């Protein structure tokens, strides 16, 4: 599926909508 | 109050403070050994290390607040430390704005603990910040002089040389520069004189004033001693 | 008189002085928000604001003169303020001729009220202006040293390097530059040495003298207080 | 201890110390009259002279050792002098391999005898070194500020400007430069602002702080005596 | 004597000293209004003017010698003034060789009377020369430090960078420059580092030491004050 | 006619002889 | 003939041997 | 043959193995 908030992420396991990958999925400024 | 008492003994014990200090210094060496021309798995590992240290500092500061039931917030240094650990923790799970990576700056800011978590640094810096108000009068006067001279120049030398005096901001910057005596003739005044011949009468008195005011500042310091 | 007394009460009322100060700061911020690359009709509106503030300041100064006459002229700071408002009014009725926009320079000059119309600034600046005469003797000595060394240099380095030392004036400027230690070797002395090898013997003693004398000056300040 | 007593009289006789001082000054003028754009047979002669003076200094230092025994080591200046003569002796028969000519650097080092073999220089320098501990606290504080600000900058302005901030080293160097006010705007800050606009907020406080702190350091001297 | 006494009364009269001071200032303004992009007949007249002033100053100095002999030479400021007028006279009788125009330089040097013939300037400068000896020890220490560091550098940075450190002279000059904090990194240290990487370890301590010592020197002045 | 010293001026209401328009009419000399 | 020591000199009235013209005839430092 | 440690050396009289000529033969890293 996609990697939820604070779960690990990489080039193949991307973050769910509204997040950005920085080793783990972080939230994008509101 | 038994667990609370044990926790307080732990917090105020010199051991805990020294542990945090060495942890901070280790984290500091950790981030310091950062060479941006990498983009190497090293860069990613740095984030992991920062993560752990920030978690530990959150633990510490939570214990500190619990122990210093509101009392530490009254203490500026404690509030400052709570704020720094807060910003570091926030950047840890929050993300950067795309246009500008300001939050990576908040992550790097954490390095200021070396003064607040250290008592000797805390006391000496407190001495110096206690000194400054005695000269806050001169600081404000010199800032007002900067404001006035800056508006005047920018309104004069704005047509051409906008980079140095186009607006009030670059004018403030360039005037501070002149005060430092850094390339004030070769890079600034002389090119200006090339078009506006009598611009010299502007800056030379200015120099006098600021340098004079700055010596007064030292004199004020020699007054406090 | 009764009407005279009412006017005087308003003039000396702290309210009136603070009103003028805030008006001055407003006019100053008004002119400050001036970006020379504007030409967007901004200039006319800015001039209009200047007009209104100047008319109001003329009102103020007429009242201020009215209350105390010879006392108002007797006080230097007061007469200075009257002169500043006067120059602004003059710029309103006269024009910059054509070659050089000096009168528009006078229009911008008006901003010194931020110090003259302010009593705290007045007193502080009065302290420093009281300080300067005690060393005015050393100021005069250093100015005489400048005069002598400047004639010497310009007569020496005038032929090969007229841009920096062609006459006594450029020589005064360049010697003052050297005093600040701003690109004195790379931009000045070494190019000179390239042609006149022994120019060094000139400037290094000069530096000494002036630099050491300036130290004496600061030490003289530590003597005075 | 009759022969021992004679040796001691010679070592402590003012004549012997003045002889060593004059011999050292002769050696100093000897190496001093060295211009590297030579490549003449002169270089070999310079090495020969070094050989002789160092042999004589070894003789002297052996005599000092015989005279004082462990007493010689207790005195720092004695150890310093023994170390210098030792390094010269080592360079005489050891080689700089090839990649880096460090050993000829040790051969040139020997020049500090002019202060160590001189008692007046010894005493004056001892007073000046005695001043330092009263300020070691401020020294360490300023060094810590350098360290933290260097980490901060290198992580901020490190990516695009590796020549100035690529790592902690170039950043330390550049910050020390800024402290001196040497081409801090034209050569450093202003190029940086072109990419990172708000870099000014970084350096201007820094300038304040460090320069301000440096005033305190000099002030400590004005307080130390 | 009668004539001797009259001449002496004139010499010591404040009027005569003020006359010389104003004459000197006039000569100073005269020479000052000299712009080398000249090559006009103006230059000739300037030289003519020089002649008169020096002759008058020669006259003046002669009179001074007449009133007091050994006392006049004993006073340094007076002897200094006599020497200045003397050098001006020398350039007056003869001229320098074509290769180097030193003698016109002595003719311009003459301008120091503005301090020697002025008593207030004399007193202030005498105060400063009385101050210097108390720190001559530090002056000499710093000069010795310059000498040592200069030898060391010249032997290090002589091969690749003879323009700045080719000899002891350029090294002395460049080290004084560095002391002044004038383009010490951008124009000097960094270019050096390009070839000799660890040259920084050299100059940064140096900066410290010398700058620090200069603080002590300034502190010594403050010592003389408080 | 023309706009005297310190009277408002624009494209149709010009300043009298010896003046220049800068929103209002200024004089070029005393 | 020629202009002796300290005599006026110019383009047509030159200084005698061993001297140089600087409005008047000066000596060439022997 | 070759010039041993501390023997004079020049273009024709070279230093023995492990040494370098600097008017006399010096030792390089022992
Ligand atoms: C080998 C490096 C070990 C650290 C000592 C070097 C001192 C220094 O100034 O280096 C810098 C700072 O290092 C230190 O001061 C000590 C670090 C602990 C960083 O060097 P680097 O380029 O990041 O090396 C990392 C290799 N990928
Ligand atoms: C646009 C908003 C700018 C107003 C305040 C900016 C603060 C500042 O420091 O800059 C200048 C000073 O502004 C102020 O201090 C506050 C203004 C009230 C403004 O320059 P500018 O006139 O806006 O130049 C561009 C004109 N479009
Ligand atoms: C002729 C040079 C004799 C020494 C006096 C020169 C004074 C000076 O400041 O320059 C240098 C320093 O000389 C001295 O201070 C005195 C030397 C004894 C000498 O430069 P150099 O290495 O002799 O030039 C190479 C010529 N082949
Ligand atoms: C043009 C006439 C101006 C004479 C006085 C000017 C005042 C000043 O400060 O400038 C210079 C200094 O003059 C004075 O201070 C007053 C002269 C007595 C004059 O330079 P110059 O030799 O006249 O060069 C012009 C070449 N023909």
């Amino acid at each position: 599926y996609c990697q939820k908030w604070m779960w690990t992420c990489d080039s193949e396991r991307k973050c769910c909508e509204g997040m950005v990958c920085r080793l783990w999925c972080k939230k994008k400024l509101w | 109050s038994h667990m609370y008492l044990r926790i307080t003994n732990i917090v105020e014990s010199s051991f805990f403070t020294k542990f945090i200090i060495y942890l901070i210094v280790l984290n500091t060496l950790f981030m310091a050994m950062e060479h941006h021309p990498m983009t190497e798995e090293f860069k990613n590992v740095l984030a992991i290390g920062n993560l752990v240290f920030t978690g530990i500092f959150a633990i510490e500061i939570i214990l500190r607040i619990y122990v210093h039931r509101i009392s530490f917030f009254k203490d500026p240094w404690s509030l400052f430390d709570s704020l720094i650990v807060t910003l570091s923790l926030v950047e840890l799970f929050l993300a950067d704005v795309e246009g500008l990576s300001v939050l990576r700056s908040f992550r790097l800011l954490r390095v200021f603990r070396l003064v607040t978590a250290v008592p000797q640094m805390r006391k000496i810096v407190s001495a110096l910040i206690s000194v400054i108000p005695g000269m806050l009068s001169v600081i404000a006067l010199m800032t007002l002089f900067f404001y006035i001279f800056a508006i005047m120049a920018t309104q004069l030398f704005g047509e051409r040389f906008p980079e140095w005096f186009g607006t009030l901001g670059e004018s403030f910057y360039t005037l501070f520069q002149v005060m430092t005596l850094e390339s004030w003739s070769m890079g600034i005044v002389r090119p200006l004189m090339e078009v506006y011949p009598y611009a010299w009468v502007f800056f030379i008195p200015f120099i006098f004033v600021v340098t004079f005011v700055m010596i007064n500042l030292v004199v004020a310091i020699c007054v406090d001693a």
